[PDB]
């Protein structure tokens, strides 16, 4: 039931700016943190960005911090990946997932992304 | 009057920064009187001491900025606990640094006393080192909203960045009892026991310093006295739950690491009870085959000892006899 | 900036056998380890949170582990459906950082 | 009325007025001036050092116009902690103890405390205690204690008594650091004697934190008239000050029963080690003990009638077991 | 659960009231009618002329002490209107402390306890106590109590005891109780010591036995102590109406008593505890010396008989081929041999 | 719907009641074995059945 849906990807060319929308069905991106994480093609995964919808709080990876900007739009139940300055090492597949916290000790968490998306390629 | 009660000595140092919405400064310096006339300057200051045991040096602040000698002496000593002293014109706190080794397990403490006077923080310090260098950054690399506000902010920053080196302590600690768990799980052994009980001293030693800092901040976002200013209380209370978090783990990893050993201390005496089964069944076994060896080895020629039957492979038979009638007798209550 | 070093980088084993990959943190990440599945040209897929934890409907052939810094993951006995790339992840920190990759392959 | 205390060295009688304006102290030795003081305006502090002249006990209880009851009661050493509400006075009974080198010992002293009007009465048998801190206070003009009324200086009192607990448990700290180190590398008799005599001081001090708490929720609860209001939050800081250290009583309790309990594993773990040694010793030894005197016959009809080397091979037997004897002790990790 | 009947005992006749202790020696019933002005004290054996005090408008202590005279529990009982079952628990003194709230009374089972020096025993007297109207019946098992402070009391008119009714006076009996409560446990601290220093200094066999006396009076105290602190809570919370809610704060009073009472049984629990583990260590302590012995000679003595039993051969063939009258040779090789073994423990500090 | 309230506790509690009895029966079991024949797995087992009964205590007595 729950399934996650990514569009805005294609061909930019270098040094422009382009936008990923990921759709979310099932649940209410007000209740879980969405993930952004990229695979190069013939590489590993890399974490992108993570948003909080109700807490409006972000995190950016070191190579797109000042760069990419990511959101969620409560109404649409959509979050945005704002992506700027785009480079020729950002070509990869741009996964969209959904993650829950959990507990180890009363001083540290974690979060496991059950969810992801199919995936979309920019170049 | 005035006398040192720390074991740091080595080394004194006076870093000062100045800072505001356009206009940063932060320079080090050696001379008392340069850092004085800071106290009258709207923009925020972070004066910081980091050799105390000069009492000179200590002496001049307080006078100059007025602080009666009791908090002077307060700052002096370093076995106090920690606490936060509300005046009319300056709020005085003392806190405790941490310090762990992973090679060698001992915790080290160093008491930080904090005051705040209008636009301006004194922060004492024992030796060099401390847990604020995110601050630092934060100033002199223009992010955060930590230029845009007073100085009550700053001494949330310097609190927030205690609490986090707190945090940070906590997860080598978990590391520690990870590892320590698995070794008394497979591997019992006195080192084992001497670390386990290092960990408990520890534990209660954090928790001991962790009361009182709880305090603190409670009475930090509770009382609220007019110097603090209401826009930086959530902050505080922040805090105040963050100082939960720390005591409800150093609670549970107490809990553990006191439960750890009791099996390994109560499961002694079976292995005596192993050495009582190799022990007698050697004894059992072979005391009676060495006597009657002696038995036959008497020399006075007057025995039935001429060659008659085969005399030693008839002993060689009794021999295996014997040991195999003993073998038998034992292993019926389940021994080796 | 957490590190994770996923070793060995390659792994090639038969059906039934026992697999295990190890897992290095740069330093301490309390538990918040996360393992997962990646076939290729599909999505990555959870096994295990909290580096010892299954989830849901993961077989219970995967198993994880933990002793002090280096995170193991295990599988009792392999299928044919078990080859793939598995990935080592570390949430401890706000930014999150994955392992290169291991392929288990025949 | 009977003394009951064991301490009658010394005697000193000591007051103070303090005020917003300015404060003066006095000490003397008689009571020429403890009764003028009575209706002062301004709030006072009369300190008495020791109950065995009870002359001076009953002068001021008389003066003041208080029961005999609570005369007797000052009087009385071994009665547990209570306090007594009344219209023109409030009796309030506490304790206190200290520690010393080289002694292992708890001692309590009584101090009764008498609040009415503006005046604070205070009985101590035995000179010496820990109101320093507040005196300090007074004297240096800190704190807001000359501005309040004689309920802060109650107030003060008990909370320098709790700042005497913290104090000696800190020092009970520091015999723990001592016995710890000894229960790690010596091991005696003497070992378990100080660590139980501790224990059971521990037990001491946490059967007495109870009555001080009574104490405490008995003034926090009913606020008689005599409390002149905003001072409730002080008492219950005092109680959680009071919270504090009994749970900190209870960490020292279980880390001494820990050190009690390694003492007794490496107990034992010294018999273990001992069996270990003769049991290797017998199981490498009596083998061939048995193997030489089987040789060490002597018929007439017997084998191994003329060979070379036979003491070398009996040599090489012996060998060998030694060998794997050797292997097996490797095997168990008993040596 | 169940509404209120007497059970039925297979051994009795079934309207039978048995009384189930051993005390059977002393008999009396003694009374203090006593109001603010004046008060009255007789001692008597007719139960009959402590009846009319039923209906005293001031309050009146009817002290029964003795119950194997089940006569007098049942001629009592009905006459004030106790129902049997009560009567029932009254005489049944294998029992917990309890409390029990009817229309027109109130029912309460306490104990006290005296403990014995140089005899260290434990012992039980169950006390029985109903405040109706304006009597509080006792009913005792032998002579002796700790009631005697309240007696004092309302004899010489100190305290405020002859100002309030009843309910008050049940409140002086339970406190004079709690107040020996605390006088048991501290002579049970002081056989703590007698017995710590016993078994530090000299640990025979019944040092142990009375280490397990004191475990099991220990347990018993608690096992006592727990419902008390139950019928204390359940008077100052549950407030019957025989109480005028103004003596509430006193019971209260002695509730936290009780909370200290039990938190002191259960660290003497503690105490006990780590006393029996001592014990094991010494005596453990006593048979490791009786080791270290036992191997000092056979590691210094076997091998050597060893080595005696290789020379002590008999051959045709002499491999050993004896040098330099090499006899005291194996001699002094056995004697430094057997001097660096014993150095060798010395140095490990076995001797 | 406070009746519901207790219906649900007072089931609580007689669940309680029935795990009380099977630790019983455990420690019924666990004190003939250890009393027949004591090892490490008898004593791990104790030491297992203290810290279950403290877990307990501190569950009922809130
Ligand atoms: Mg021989």
């Amino acid at each position: 039931e729950v399934q996650l849906v990514e569009s805005g990807g294609g061909l930019v060319q270098p040094g422009g700016s382009l936008r990923l929308s990921c759709a979310a069905s099932g649940f209410n991106v007000s209740y879980y943190s969405i993930h952004w994480v990229r695979q190069a093609p013939g590489k590993g995964l890399e974490w992108v960005a993570s948003i909080s919808s109700s807490s409006g709080s972000t995190s950016y990876a070191d190579s797109v911090k000042g760069r990419f900007t990511i959101s969620a739009d409560t109404s649409k139940n959509t979050a945005y990946l704002q992506m700027n300055s785009l480079r020729a090492e950002d070509t990869a597949v741009y996964y969209c997932a959904r993650s829950y916290w959990y507990y180890i000790w009363s001083y540290s968490y974690g979060n496991a992304m059950d969810y992801w998306g199919q995936g979309t390629l920019v170049t | 009057t005035l006398v040192y009660t720390g074991k740091y000595r080595e080394d004194f140092e006076i870093e000062v920064m100045n800072y505001s919405i356009e206009e940063f400064r932060e320079f080090k310096t050696t001379d008392v009187e340069s850092v004085l006339p800071f106290r009258d300057s709207s923009t925020p200051t972070w004066i910081n001491i980091t050799g105390i045991h000069r009492t000179d040096v200590v002496q001049r602040v307080g006078e100059f900025f007025g602080i009666h000698p009791l908090v002077l002496e307060d700052i002096l000593n370093v076995h106090q606990r920690p606490k936060v002293e509300f005046f009319e014109n300056y709020v005085f706190i003392v806190l405790k640094m941490f310090t762990y080794d992973k090679n060698l397990h001992e915790l080290e403490s160093e008491q930080v006393s904090l005051i705040l006077t209008k636009n301006c923080v004194l922060m004492f310090q024992e030796k060099i080192g401390d847990v604020f260098d995110p601050v630092r950054e934060r100033i002199r690399y223009n992010r955060g909203i930590i230029r845009k506000k007073r100085a009550d902010y700053l001494l949330y920053s310097l609190i927030d960045a205690l609490v986090d080196d707190y945090f940070v302590l906590l997860e080598k600690i978990d590391d520690e009892i990870d590892v320590l768990e698995e070794e008394v799980l497979e591997r019992p052994e006195k080192e084992t026991v001497q670390r386990t009980h290092q960990l408990k001293r520890n534990l209660v030693e954090l928790r001991k310093t962790i009361w009182p800092l709880r305090e603190v901040l409670s009475s930090l976002y509770r009382d609220v006295p007019p110097l603090i200013e209401k826009e930086t209380v959530p902050y505080f209370r922040d805090v105040y739950d963050h100082t939960i978090q720390i005591a409800d783990t150093v609670e549970t990893f107490r809990d553990i690491v006191s439960g750890l050993l009791d099996v390994y201390l109560s499961s002694v005496s079976n292995k005596t009870n192993e050495v009582m089964k190799v022990l007698t069944i050697i004894a059992t076994i072979f005391m009676p085959l060495t006597f009657i060896a002696g038995i036959y080895g008497m020399n006075f020629e007057y025995m039935p000892e001429l060659r008659w039957k085969w005399g030693y492979p008839v002993v060689l038979a009794v021999m295996g006899v014997i040991a195999v009638i003993m073998v038998v007798y034992f292993k019926k209550k389940k021994w080796l | 900036d957490i590190q994770m070093t996923q070793s060995p980088s390659s792994l090639s084993a038969s059906v039934g056998d026992r697999v295990t990959i190890t897992c290095r943190a740069s330093q301490s990440v309390s538990s918040a380890v996360a393992w997962y599945q990646q076939k290729p040209g599909k999505a990555p897929k959870l096994l295990i949170y909290s580096a010892s934890s299954l989830y849901s409907g993961v077989p219970s052939r995967f198993s994880g582990s933990r002793s002090g810094t280096d995170f193991t993951l295990t599988i009792s006995s392999l299928q044919p459906e078990d080859f793939a790339t598995y990935y080592c992840q570390q949430s401890s920190s706000s930014l999150i950082t994955f392992g290169q990759g291991t392929k288990v392959e025949i």
